[PDB]
């Protein structure tokens, strides 16, 4: 703050800024897909299709 | 029954088991926490004991937070005979029981 | 009416402000909090937050690690009207009026 | 309660899911399908859907190659009012229930 006082006056009240966080978190979860394939459907896969 | 999560938006239960909370602004937006909350270091959890950090952790979040808490917290250190603080927490534990 | 200096050892009014709380175990001796708590950043507590301070300081340096303020927070929250955890607050306003 | 098994013998449940269907000779006389059958390509079949699928695979094996089926088809469709073949499948629903 920035105040008017007299010439003669006597040093008015004090004052600072202040600075905040903002903390933001991630270790929580995760996005993911998964598969499930045989073993044979891969391997007859390899000489039925074009 | 309360249901409840960890009230902090991305971050509810973490995998470093160190939940971080967010910094809320108690005593009417004047002072700040700033807190974290580390879970298990001294054994589990045995199933009675997450009904009790389901507590903890709300009276930490929405109740400092709250400006109607504090002033019913306020009235019972003004009381009688609420003198060295182990006598403010067991009358307190009177009221709520 | 409740008189009491903060339960740090050698801490109790920093210089800077950032008053370091002790860490303390809550959870029935399971969940380590370590909080802090700044001081005056909206302006002086004029004389009556200055009182809500001193109550918000033993609901967290004593309460917390206490084992029957805990139990009676927990009984709170297995009541049959409380779920939504901004009316868990509004259930225990009423306990302590 | 209808108890069943695919057909065709070494070929119950195959890996792929592409039950190919052993050729039947339909018209009693004169014909071929050689039909396959896919399996769960849009979702799965929900315990409900296993019974329609035990359904058309009967339907399918052991009532095209009949020649007291094919004629009891046949009979349906030169009744009165069996035009536009979306109505010939609506005249026989009313006759299956």
């Amino acid at each position: 703050t920035a105040t008017g006082v007299a010439i003669t006056g006597s040093a008015p009240a004090a004052s600072m800024d202040a600075t905040l966080p903002a903390q933001l978190p991630i270790s929580a979860a995760s996005v993911q897909s998964t598969f499930t394939l045989n073993l044979k459907e891969i391997e007859e896969s390899k000489e039925q299709v074009t | 029954p309360l249901v409840y999560t960890p009230a902090v938006r991305g971050g509810a239960n973490p995998a470093s088991g160190s939940y971080l909370l967010d910094p809320q602004y108690v005593n009417s937006g004047v002072d700040i926490l700033q807190a974290t909350y580390g879970y298990n270091i001294n054994g589990t959890a045995n199933a009675d004991q997450l009904l009790q950090r389901d507590a903890i952790l709300a009276i930490l979040e929405y109740a400092l937070k709250d400006t109607a808490f504090v002033n019913a917290i306020q009235a019972v250190a003004a009381g009688s005979g609420v003198t060295t603080p182990a006598s403010f927490v067991s009358a307190c534990v009177t009221k709520l029981t």
